[PDB]
């Protein structure tokens, strides 16, 4: 029988290009497809309606590119149709009303009363493309009252919308917000903060920086701290700062009045050691061991010998541990395949959060599989699983070297057995080469397959699938040959690709009782973070005199051909009092990871959890498909 | 001076804005490998620091981008920061601080700094002289300029220092502005907060509040306030009773089967569950997948039931059988209430109802061959009101398929209205509940069920949530389920919610022997309740505002989308006004008046008490500081931040003594300075006693000398907080630390300039005290003996009697008269005024205060003071001079006056 599979996504999006891949294994000659996209449950209107040929050519694999219009709080569902010949094969697929993203851009991070609030509203849609459509702008006090509505277009603007907002002189302090959101989708918000304050600024930078980022609790030495205050304008500063410390647990703040200290900052320099002796007399706790868990803040003022200006800075979580590092799974599967290798992507990171550079893991009674850390903190183990239905549980140490054991970092985690149709033991196991991935390079994705001799020649072709930014990217075909265990596909990778990708294989037979199996498997690939294009500012002029006061200069902009740039000048004392809420790139490709339709690192406890896992739905002529979804959200709240 | 550059060739920085280009610019430039390079000239600001450029790029074929921030430091060998607060009170002396910075490796510089004049402002710079001060400053550092001054009129003034150094064209100038506010502290009064409902509290559907203006007693005089006027929305949601659980709906999925009859009773659980669900959408937890084979049982019934269609287009039991009235109607009404589901032909039910018509009938229906399954009609069973009850059953099957039927079938209107009359006119007196619900809603759908009627309709539901009447329970859930689709027919949602309740409380989920009609009906009326969505009562809010000092009138438009959205609208004026609401809905009016008042407890030094003194010496002076913390606990670790007076400078020895230990700390900074250019100094206190003053002291010398001595100022906070702070000022010469000024009622006039006219640099002729006294700016000439000398304090007071009035102006004061010249302290020794002499005194009309019935006058710059001999005196022959020009001076202007 030529059996005839659809996929396509888990959630649709409206307003949004959606593609969706049709397959007709074990067929000849020409099969006619036309997809038919109608609403659920009445299908009032026919929402979208493209049409296409399946020819020999192109192995009986085509895709559907159609875009479902915002047709005029329950979860809303549409009936997606396709019909190949005779054949009619329909799936009932969730609906998600987000557009796509707006990004709020204030001028500043602090305002003083009779100010004006300058703000930029960059609108996008999920594949991060500028848009045109009605956006609703909300101008909201601290009490969390609007103060002011508005509704604007983005069309003819070239996806930035420049607005601004004045302050009276008669104003309630405290952090102010604006809060976006689309005219289509008022369910989702968009919100920026700006604090509004009565300041001046100051003329110098004062740096909490402890020397290491973290406590170990039985250091005698205690929490050494260096003080750096500087002018704005880089020479350094002469005067006296005054140190305190304190012990947060959660959102409760306890200071150590004992820990006070005047200091003589000297060359634009200090240090101020807490002892763990003053430490410890503060806290009511003998057991030392009660604190970790619990991080300390450290609060310096800074004065000028002139007396005439003066800056506190604050430097807070800071964990108290009893490991320099921190083991996670966030990134490895959580579901193995009896019989295979099973690989691992451990992820080491510093108390304070950030990546681990060249630290030794390995698992418990492994000695050999001891990796180690890259540069974004992630190392590969493989192992060899047996054949069995028991969990796979998995206990990963670190072995950094001139570290005792009772400080290395530990972890363990547990694996499900991959359930196959009809305990038919048909497995796919997909690896690839655990290296920091650019735009611009070719990936070796190895493509693993596992089965019984009896049918192991039917294998001919894989079909595999690219998932990004919640969307297929790229759908192909991987040629086998019989006898070979694996193959490898090179894979091209471009700028689409960013900030990450899932790559889900699958193939189908008729083996055992005659009986039609789908074996699928899926892998999360994190790729370099950055933007699609560039964007550079520099100086445009012979260096490396500085500029004076009224002095012209020439700004050096360098970007991609026909792009809007805008641009803002900001005073950095403005960021000595509040540097807080500033757009980056880095909160960009946060929002997007967030708004991922995918919930896991790959495979499932099945061949459907795959699809449903990665953000798909599969479903096959002859009834093999995957289980409806009702959640927008991924698991758990 | 000489080799220096002038005052008036010095342009002030002005230009520190915190955030600057606000631009855009596009990338038109041909591309190299894809990248548009773009040069852009820009001026830099007057600022001295680093500043941060953002950029932002949205392309079509690349999306948006955000740059690395590109940082520019901007900076001089020579510079002043001119370190001024956020806002300082009108009429408090106030010290602000010039920092000289001197980047330069190793070279010192001798600088001369000034503080520009402001009429807005008093201090020791006047318009005759210049405040200035020559400093020097070392290589690779900084010097501390203090300067104290008065702001005299609120709002946003202006403070300008500049410097430049000697012999070198090196100079710098900073221009900036500071907010100057009001003596009372920032205070508002809620005027009003009233609830807004005109269909509650309004007559005649208008509601009208009246506002009385705000109390404003304690109001700091010659300040403005604003009224702000804040209306809301209250938005309510409106309640809706939970749908039927899907799960409980499970069983309702039946396989049709059977004849006539039976097809329909397996088809109507199906049909109304697939009915239900789709309005009140719980297919999710039914599962999606199952409303497939859910419709295709649906077709599958109706395709059994076209088997049993008569060649009439009607309908019985068997093909042989004679046709039913009630299951016509009923397939009727299943297959209109189906069509939203499955493929239903026009054909059959438009000619089911044109058959039902006409064999209707006086236009009334008659069953002449009842249905052989009699529990699949309910309520018809019983004998009384047949034709009353079939009437209500066929009509309502009619008008549900009225928008399908009516184009085909051309008797149906008419036939409908004569149904609906015999209805009408025989309601009354049915008495039975059921034919009274089911006829009700027969009658609703027309709209013809009003007055007596509709009372009795109302009336013959028990206990208000019912219509129930002795017998099976299912004709009772059958009856209220018509009078609940009868309630949503007349949007009576008052009466609504009990009938709903009960509903649901009977838990009755339909199926079994003969629940055909209960199960239909129930979840018709059910998802009726859930179509007609009610969860928001309507909010349209129509209030108008009336302010007395407004021409036109101000409205607003509240509406449910924007009911939070918050309504401001301000008033300058303190005004008594109106306010007029009208229109569905709820809201909340607060008006709110912010204003000045004066405060009686201070709002300077609250947290700390400061005492500083300073005394000769047995020039050196003692400084004594006594400083208590206002609190309950001591203060900790503190700050003593001290000025020297101009001239001035700390003993190295004293400084010494007070660094070792005693719980204080002088850095080795200000240990190692020289005795030159170290006119700050700051004190650093370990903790400050609350129970009682906490002394220091020390010698300060006067190493330069200068005429006027500007008050040091000592200024005593906890490192924690800079804002609770207290500062007092001292002046070897007689001074409570502040500078010569008269104020009364916040208005304060500046008294630091010259204290009179000399007269010292030649000498004095006739001609020129009558050139100088003839002119229009001399207001008042006098010929005046000095009475009295009050000494004070503050200011000296001169009693002198005018003797002779030379030339009188705005002061209509007569010989013999007394009026009091008042001048500062600091110019007793030079006026030398002593009792029983005599004087000749002239000046201007800008030197009175202050009003007519207590006038005094002040002896300012402009004012002529010169001794008048005696005539014992003027036998001399020295005196003979000025003897002679002031009796000659006398004579013409007394006689002859101004010749203009
Ligand atoms: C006819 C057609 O548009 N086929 C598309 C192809 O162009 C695209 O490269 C691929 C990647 O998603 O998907 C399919
Ligand atoms: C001095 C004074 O009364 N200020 C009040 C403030 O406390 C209050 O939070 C605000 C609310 O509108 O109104 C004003």
């Amino acid at each position: 029988s030529p059996m005839y599979s659809i996929i396509t996504p888990n959630i649709l999006r409206l307003e949004s290009e959606e593609t969706m891949v049709l397959e007709a294994h074990d067929a000849q000659g020409d099969v006619p497809v036309t997809v038919t996209v109608h609403d659920f449950p009445g299908k009032k209107l026919v929402l979208s309606s493209e049409k296409t040929v399946l020819t020999p050519a192109t192995n009986h694999m085509g895709n559907v590119t159609f875009t479902i219009p915002a047709n005029r709080g329950r979860n809303k569902f549409v009936t997606v149709q396709a019909t190949f010949g005779t054949q009619v094969v329909e799936k009932v697929v969730l609906v998600s009303l987000q557009s796509g993203y707006l990004f709020i851009q204030t001028d500043k991070t602090i305002y003083t009363p009779g100010s004006t609030v300058l703000y930029r509203i960059f609108t996008v849609n999920h594949k991060l493309l500028p848009v045109g459509r009605t956006v609703m702008v909300n101008i909201e006090n601290p009490e969390g009252i609007p103060v002011k509505q508005d509704s604007l277009s983005s069309q003819n603007q070239l996806g930035v919308l420049p607005l601004s907002w004045d302050i009276p002189e008669l104003v309630n302090m405290g952090q102010w917000k604006i809060r976006a959101y689309y005219e289509n989708s008022p369910q989702q918000v968009f919100s920026t903060e700006f604090e509004v304050k009565e300041y001046v600024l100051p003329s110098f930078e004062v740096i909490v920086e402890p020397t290491e980022k973290f406590y170990y609790i039985y250091n005698e030495k205690g929490l050494e701290v260096t003080i750096t205050a500087r002018f704005l304008y880089g020479k350094k500063v002469e005067g006296t700062a005054f140190v305190i410390f304190g012990i947060q647990d959660g959102e409760q703040r306890i200071s150590l009045p004992e820990s006070l200290k005047r200091i003589p900052i000297e060359d634009g320099s200090g240090e101020v050691v807490l002892s763990r002796k003053v430490l410890l007399d503060g806290v009511q706790n003998p057991r030392a061991e009660d604190l970790v868990g619990k991080s300390l803040y450290v609060s310096a003022t800074v004065i000028l010998h002139s007396g005439s200006d003066m800056v506190q800075a604050e430097r807070s979580g800071i964990p108290i541990v009893t490991s320099p590092y921190q083991i996670h799974f966030t990134k490895t599967p959580k579901y193995f395949k009896p019989g295979m290798p099973f690989d691992l992507m451990v992820f080491v990171t510093n108390p304070d959060g950030s990546p681990a550079y060249r630290v030794p893991v390995a698992v418990q009674g492994e000695d050999t599989v001891q990796s180690l850390t890259q540069g974004d903190g992630v190392a590969k183990l493989s192992i060899n699983t047996h054949p069995s239905q028991k969990p796979l549980s998995i206990t990963v140490r670190t072995k950094k070297q001139e570290l005792s054991e009772a400080e290395q970092a530990t972890r363990t985690m547990q694996a499900l057995p991959y359930s196959t149709v009809g305990n038919s033991n048909n497995y796919l196991h997909l690896s690839v080469l655990r290296t920091e991935l650019r735009p611009g390079e070719t990936l070796n994705v190895n493509f693993l397959l596992r089965m019984d001799r009896a049918h192991e020649a039917k294998i001919r072709y894989y079909t595999y699938l690219i998932m990004n930014k919640g969307r297929l990217l790229k759908a192909g075909r991987q040629v086998r040959e019989p006898g070979q265990d694996l193959v490898v596909l090179p894979l091209s990778i471009t700028t689409d690709f960013i900030p990450s990708f899932r790559l889900v294989a699958y193939y189908t037979l008729i083996g055992a009782s005659g009986q039609r199996e789908v074996v699928a498997d899926s892998v999360w690939v994190d790729v370099k973070d950055s933007c699609v294009g560039s964007l550079v500012v520099k100086s445009g002029q012979s260096e490396d005199r500085q500029p004076v006061p009224g002095q012209q200069m020439t700004l050096k902009i360098e970007g991609d051909h026909g792009a809007r740039v805008v641009l803002v000048a900001v005073d950095k004392g403005v960021f000595v009092l509040n540097k807080k809420n500033k757009l980056t790139q880095s909160k960009i490709w946060d929002v997007v990871e967030k708004a991922d339709i995918g919930c896991t690192p790959g495979s499932g406890k099945d061949y459907a959890g795959v699809f449903s896992d990665a953000g798909l739905t599969f479903t096959s002529s002859s009834g093999q498909q995957t289980a409806q979804r009702a959640e927008l959200q991924c698991p758990q709240p | 001076d000489e080799d220096i550059i002038a005052e008036e060739n010095i342009v002030s920085r002005s230009e520190f804005p915190e955030s600057w280009l606000w631009n855009v610019e596009d990338l038109k430039e041909p591309p190299k490998n894809g990248i548009s390079t773009k040069l852009m000239n820009i001026f830099l600001k007057d600022s001295i620091t680093t500043w941060e450029i953002l950029a932002v790029s949205m392309s079509d074929k690349k999306g948006i981008c955000v740059a690395d921030p590109f940082e520019v430091t901007v900076m001089q060998d020579f510079f002043i920061d001119l370190r001024l607060p956020y806002s300082v009170v009108r009429n408090e002396q106030v010290e602000i601080r010039a920092v000289l910075y001197n980047y330069r490796q190793n070279q010192e510089l001798k600088v001369r700094v000034e503080l520009l004049h402001n009429p807005a402002f008093c201090s020791l710079a006047t318009t005759k002289r210049r405040h200035q001060q020559t400093v020097t400053i070392p290589p690779k550092s900084s010097l501390s300029v203090p300067y104290v001054i008065v702001p005299l009129k609120t709002g946003l003034q202006e403070v300008e220092v500049k410097a430049a150094v000697y012999h070198h064209f090196i100079s710098d100038g900073v221009r900036k502005s500071l907010k100057v506010v009001p003596e009372g502290i920032r205070m508002n009064k809620t005027v009003a907060v009233r609830t807004l409902d005109p269909e509650r509290l309004g007559r005649e559907g208008v509601q009208k509040e009246d506002i009385p203006p705000a109390d404003l007693s304690d109001q700091v005089p010659d300040t403005e306030s604003e009224t702000r006027i804040l209306l809301q929305g209250t938005p309510v949601a409106q309640m809706t009773e939970d749908a039927v659980d899907a799960e409980r709906l499970k069983h309702l999925i039946v396989t049709p089967s059977g004849c006539g009859e039976e097809n329909m009773i397996g088809m109507t659980p199906t049909v109304i569950a697939v009915h239900y669900l789709d309005e009140t959408e719980q297919w999710e937890k039914f599962g999606l997948e199952k409303r497939q084979g859910a419709l295709e049982l649906i077709k599958k019934g109706y395709t059994q039931q076209l088997a049993f269609r008569q060649p009439s287009s009607a309908f019985a039991a068997f093909v042989k059988r004679a046709p039913s009235t009630w299951l016509t109607a009923y397939v009727v009404k299943v297959f209109s209430l189906a069509v939203n589901l499955i493929a239903i032909d026009s054909q059959v039910l438009c000619g089911a109802v044109k058959w039902l018509i006409l064999e209707k009938q006086d236009g009334v229906f008659q069953e002449d061959a009842p249905v052989i399954h009699q529990e699949m009609i309910g309520g018809l069973r019983n004998n009384n009101e047949k034709d009353m009850a079939l009437t209500a059953f066929v009509l309502i099957s009619l008008q549900e398929a009225k928008d399908i039927c009516e184009e085909q079938v051309n008797s149906l209107p008419g036939s409908i209205t004569k149904a609906g009359d015999f209805l009408e006119a025989n309601y009354m007196n049915l008495q039975r509940s059921y034919t009274v619900a089911i006829a009700g809603y027969a009658l609703a759908q027309m709209g013809r069920l009003k007055g007596p009627l509709l009372n009795k309709f109302l009336t013959t539901a028990k206990d208000k949530n019912r219509w129930e009447d002795p017998g099976k329970q299912l004709y009772n859930v059958e009856a209220t389920s018509y009078a609940l689709l009868a309630l949503l027919q007349l949007k009576d949602f008052d009466f609504v919610p009990p009938v709903v309740r009960w509903l649901n409380e009977q838990r009755y989920y339909g199926g079994g022997y003969g629940s055909t009609q209960a199960t239909f009906m129930v979840f018709q009326a059910l998802a009726q309740y859930q179509k007609d969505a009610p969860d928001h009562q309507e909010l349209n809010l129509d209030v108008s505002l009336q302010l007395p000092s407004r021409s036109s009138k101000i409205t607003h438009r509240i509406h449910w989308e924007s009911a939070s959205l918050l309504r401001s609208e301000e008033t300058k004026e303190n005004e008594g006004f109106t306010v007029t609401a009208e229109g569905k809905g709820q809201g909340t009016l607060s008006v709110v008046t912010m204003y000045h008042a004066k405060a009686k407890d201070q709002l300077t030094c609250n947290k700390f008490d400061l005492k500083v003194t300073i005394k000769p010496a047995p020039n050196t002076m003692i400084l004594e500081i006594c400083t208590r913390y206002r609190g309950d606990q001591d203060a900790t670790m503190s700050i003593l931040d001290i000025s020297m007076m101009t001239g001035f400078a700390p003993d190295t020895d004293d400084l010494k003594q007070l660094a070792n230990g005693v719980d204080r700390y002088i850095s080795k900074y200000e240990l190692d300075k020289a005795f030159s250019d170290r006119n700050t100094l700051i004190i650093y206190l370990d903790k400050v006693s609350h129970s009682e003053d906490d002394c220091l002291a020390f010698k300060v010398h006067q190493y330069f000398n200068v005429e006027l001595i500007q008050p040091g100022a000592v200024k005593v906070y906890a490192y924690y907080n800079l804002e609770e702070s207290c500062t007092r000022f001292y002046h070897p010469e007689k001074e409570d630390g502040k500078l010569n000024k008269l104020c009364r009622d916040e208005l304060c006039r500046c008294a630091e300039e010259n204290c009179f006219i000399q007269k010292s640099d030649d000498k004095v002729t006739l001609e020129e005290r009558l050139d100088k006294a003839c002119e229009p700016g001399v207001d008042y000439v006098y010929k005046t003996r000095l009475v009295k000398v009050q000494l004070s304090n503050d200011f000296d007071e001169y009693i002198m009697a005018i003797e002779q009035t030379i030339k009188s102006g705005s002061d209509e004061v007569q010989v013999g008269q007394q009026r009091t010249f008042i001048s500062p302290i600091k110019c007793r020794e030079a006026l030398k005024l002593e009792e029983k002499k005599h004087y000749l005194m002239w000046g201007l009309s800008s030197d009175f205060w202050g009003e007519k019935p207590n006038l005094s006058y002040i002896i300012g710059k402009d004012t002529w003071v010169e001794h008048w001999p005696e005539e014992d005196e003027c036998q001399d022959e020295e005196n003979q001079k000025q003897c002679q020009d002031l009796g000659a001076f006398t004579e013409s202007m007394v006689v002859f006056g101004c010749p203009n």
